[PDB]
């Protein structure tokens, strides 16, 4: 059992579920920014992207 | 959160006018009222 | 649950340290009605006196021209109409009905010379007195007092019910959730006190102003509605 | 007549539904994120939207530096996580493997 | 919140055996989809009645934090049962297998 | 490029950089001299030994 | 009618099918329209 | 006003139709005004039963009708 | 304190599990 | 700063008197009241009735 | 029972030291005779507003104990705050003094 030791494998355990309760929210939230938009100046996006 | 917020005053300051039956800005394509002359 | 009233008053409670107090009764308690959700059964009975509602009745059957249902009615309800307790309409909310449905002014004004202001029409009176159904008059009369849920309804008393089981429970809930460290822990003494003492006495501090600068907002909104429909 | 029937209260008092919440647009999700990628700074990942953060977290899920790594870098990181001996400990109840995480490491 | 008492006293009646055999009974003649749209309209009744009565009404626990204070104790409670007591176990597992200490180990040295 | 890397864990409630446990043999406490004697208040479980 | 206040948001909107087409032009078709009674008014346009 | 049509059945509206007028006060003079019930039933030709809201006590118009 | 009144009304109290709300 | 609310003198005497104490107090709460204020009752009926 | 956050104010009044100094100047003109009735007459005050209070009025810690969970819970409180605190101080005393449980050790055999 020299070779078949990494073969024996484990799924992980965590749970993607929360529940959006909205109503009993009535203001928005900020958001990132993840990133750049590239379908606007995208020819001068090198050029203005060092800039702020 | 954003949209239950401007629902929630949409409510409050457009059902109860007798002045807002829609939006002012497409009044035009309302009839015309009978009354004015 | 929804809202209902037709009042237009935005009003807000405060509360205080001390709980309501009702009459001792050893067979009745106090609940809230929409908390309970009771049925007809577990509604609390009691005995009221019919002559000043019969005097009333018999005027209004002599002139509808329905005899028979009085005779019904009467020979139910002689020794006393036993009802379920806090299944009523105020004789505020039925003269409102009446004048909003268009029963005339001499009908109304008999109403009021007849029965007292603090009187309370039960459904079996409102369905012998308009040729309704029993159902109907409960249903409505459940309504409008949901419509005032601030006063509390009276309810036949039951025992508490598995407390050898919750007992239990509560058992294993403490042996598993105090046999650690969590309450003597450098993190329960650097955050968990010091951040819920910090709101606690923010709260305590600052409880009135921040409700205010809240509610403003609906205030205002519901003022502006009153207004442009008036 | 008199009522005898015993009337509950679910007939009379109706409860408002609040355990999912309204949908004032009247439309569903993948519909509302479709609208977004034709809408304006909404493309796929960008701008600060939530269809955006939700792309984006699709495009690191398809992408495969948080998929696991392969048998030749597995003593890199992953036999010597807290996580691996755990699970290791927890799937051997009462035995010790130390030894089969070392020959591990070997092979 | 409110009616942890008819909570708990709902699990007692749950771990009893015979109401096992009644819910066995009662399960006659009954789908998956009824019993779920059952369980969501409970739940749904419960945090109903909150709403509604939380706008008129204050229940003996009552704070100047509302009901946060009493999800954060609910929260807490939780906790306290379940996740510290799977840590000491997890700790005893590891404390035999390794050691203590033995997850935060340091990889061998080459 | 071939030397094994160490555990990371960083969160705002705990970490694993405040201190060092050591290899397999040559281990050693992760607390410091001055909270060694207060051990038990950096835990949220604790099973004494049996003296 | 009841007062609007104590009417539920989502059943005023489902009873009016006209606003509901001036929620649905705002933020279900843009993302970033401001959460404001009216965006369509003289202020608003100036402004943006 | 609202689309909200409260239901004749006399488990929500007491005495509804037991005469043939209906009152309302007006405005903050509250001044008063009677309308015939038959006025008033021409509503429930345009008013939809499927719709339901507010307790399940108040039913919806037709869009057409209510506008 | 004195028990203040005119009543011989033998008056006892039952308490619930809400609080008092002005 | 203790062992008080896990000791074996907690588990043993303090939750379950006091939660014997509490499920007794809860299911004769109206008995016990009754049968206290008998007398006072009777004591109060018996004056009234004197002094009219 | 009542007023407990009072009472933790009136401490909290106590412990400064210009409560001290304002003291200082209130006991000028004054008898001890004064202030052991003046702090009598307060603590009569108390008993009697519980006595009166509690035929017609319940607060909200009402429960089918009444008063006797509260009391219970101020001298629990009182026990592990001073008594226990001792009892941690006496242990190290003896076990630094003796060893661990020095002070139960038997009679040097004769």
């Amino acid at each position: 059992l020299l070779g078949h030791t990494t073969s024996v494998t484990m799924g992980n355990s965590d749970i993607f579920f929360l529940p959006k309760p909205s109503n009993l929210l009535k203001i928005a939230l900020p958001a990132f920014v993840f990133m750049p938009n590239l379908t606007i100046f995208t020819r001068a996006f090198p050029f203005y992207a060092h800039t702020s | 959160g954003k949209i239950h917020g401007a629902v929630w005053r949409m409510k409050h300051l457009f059902a109860t006018n007798f002045k807002m039956v829609g939006h002012p800005r497409y009044a035009y394509a309302l009839p015309k009222n009978p009354l004015l002359q | 649950y929804a809202t209902l009233g037709s009042g237009w008053s935005f009003s807000k409670v405060q509360y205080t340290k001390y709980r309501i107090t009702k009459p001792w009764t050893t067979d009745t308690t106090f609940d809230d009605i929409i908390l309970s959700q009771p049925s007809k059964e577990d509604f609390a009975k009691f005995t009221k006196e019919a002559p000043l509602f019969l005097r009333f009745l018999k005027l209004v059957t002599d002139v509808e021209g329905r005899q028979e249902a009085f005779i019904q009615f009467a020979k139910r309800c002689e020794n006393g109409l036993t009802v379920e307790k806090d299944v009523y309409v105020t004789k505020k909310e039925l003269v409102d009905c009446l004048w909003k449905n268009g029963y005339t002014d001499t009908e109304i004004n008999a109403f009021e010379i007849a029965f007292p202001a603090d009187y309370k029409f039960h459904y079996p009176e409102l369905a012998v007195l308009f040729d309704l159904t029993e159902e109907d008059c409960y249903k409505y009369c459940i309504r409008q007092r949901a419509a005032t849920p601030e006063e509390l309804v009276e309810l036949k008393y039951t025992k508490p019910k598995n407390l050898v089981s919750s007992y239990g429970l509560c058992f294993l809930g403490v042996w598993f959730g105090l046999s650690n460290t969590v309450l003597s822990n450098a993190w329960f003494y650097s955050k968990t006190f010091p951040f819920g003492a910090v709101f606690y006495m923010l709260g305590s501090y600052f409880y009135r102003d921040i409700r205010e600068k809240l509610w403003k907002e609906e205030k205002s909104l519901i003022h502006t509605a009153q207004e442009n429909k008036n | 007549k008199t009522l005898e029937r015993n009337v509950p209260m679910k007939e009379i008092l109706q409860p408002l539904w609040v355990v999912e919440p309204p949908n004032f647009l009247r439309q569903p999700v993948w519909k509302q994120f479709w609208e977004a990628q034709f809408a304006n700074r909404s493309f796929f990942f960008f701008g600060n939207a939530w269809t955006s953060a939700a792309a984006f977290a699709f495009f690191i899920w398809w992408s495969r530096v948080f998929d696991p790594p392969p048998k030749e870098r597995l003593d890199r990181y992953w036999l010597n996580s807290p996580k691996f001996r755990i699970l290791s400990a927890f799937h051997n109840p009462g035995k010790r493997p130390g030894l089969k995480i070392s020959l591990m490491t070997y092979e | 919140g409110f009616h942890f008492q008819q909570y708990i006293a709902m699990a007692g009646r749950a771990i009893n055996p015979v109401q096992w055999t009644r819910a066995w009974r009662r399960m006659e003649g009954k789908s998956a989809t009824e019993v779920y749209r059952d369980a969501l309209a409970w739940t749904n009744n419960q945090f109903a009645q909150i709403s509604r009565a939380s706008q008129y009404r204050a229940w003996w626990w009552q704070n100047p934090l509302g009901m946060g204070l009493v999800l954060y104790g609910t929260y807490k409670a939780w906790h306290m049962i379940y996740m510290v007591r799977k840590q000491k176990k997890t700790a005893q597992l590891v404390a035999a297998a390794y050691g203590q200490g033995g997850q935060w180990l340091n990889p061998v040295p080459r | 490029h071939e030397q094994p890397y160490r555990a990371f864990s960083l969160g705002f409630t705990a970490n694993n950089l405040s201190g060092n446990w050591g290899d397999y043999i040559d281990r050693q406490d992760n607390k410091n001299a001055l909270m060694r004697p207060a051990r038990m208040m950096f835990t949220d479980v604790f099973i004494p030994t049996t003296k | 009618n009841p007062p609007v206040w104590k009417v539920n948001t989502n059943e005023w909107l489902d009873s009016d099918q006209y606003w509901q087409a001036f929620v649905e032009k705002h933020h279900f078709y843009s993302q970033y329209q401001p959460g404001v009674v009216d965006p369509e008014a003289p202020q608003e346009v100036e402004a943006f | 006003m609202l689309n909200f049509i409260p239901k004749r059945c006399p488990s929500v509206s007491l005495l509804f139709g037991k005469r043939p007028v209906q009152r309302i006060e007006v405005g903050q003079a509250r001044h008063q005004l009677e309308i015939p019930v038959e006025t008033i039933e021409k509503i429930y030709e345009g008013v939809d039963s499927r719709l339901e809201y507010h307790n399940k006590d108040y039913n919806a118009m037709k869009w057409k009708d209510f506008m």
